């Protein structure tokens, strides 16, 4: 799933799993 | 009542969600969330999003007339994912490994 936090501050998909 | 080759379909998309495949299997469950996940430019550059959850919707609703239809939506979403990522992103990876199952095996189902 994305990292949600990371994503949103980075501004591209960021996996979490 | 999906025709035998309609059925060929399905039987490969049931392949794609099954368990072997999750780990890069699963950016393509569900649409991407672009606004829970805050990326403001995902629908000004993807026009068309496409995903397994919405093939499957398709496929069991019949909206499918032939193979040809089911493939295209497969292929918009590989698409749509190397269109919107950068080249060396994680997720393009897992696209390029889901595609080639899917590719492997739409080529080799029967013909018509
Ligand atoms: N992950």
């Amino acid at each position: 799933w994305y990292d949600v936090f990371l994503t949103r501050k980075y501004g591209k998909k960021k996996v979490a799993c | 009542k999906l025709s035998e080759h309609l059925r060929y379909c399905d039987s490969i998309l049931r392949e794609m969600l099954s368990k072997k495949h999750a780990a890069y299997a699963w950016p393509f469950y569900k649409p991407v969330d672009a606004e829970a996940l805050e990326l403001h430019d995902y629908h000004d550059i993807i026009k068309h999003p496409m995903d397994l959850s919405t093939v499957k919707r398709k496929m069991d609703g019949r909206e499918y007339p032939d193979a040809q239809g089911f493939a295209a939506d497969v292929r918009l979403m590989f698409s749509n994912c190397y269109k919107y990522n950068p080249p060396d992103h994680e997720v393009v990876a897992m696209a390029r490994k889901l595609q080639d199952v899917f590719e492997m095996r739409f080529a080799k189902m029967p013909d018509e």
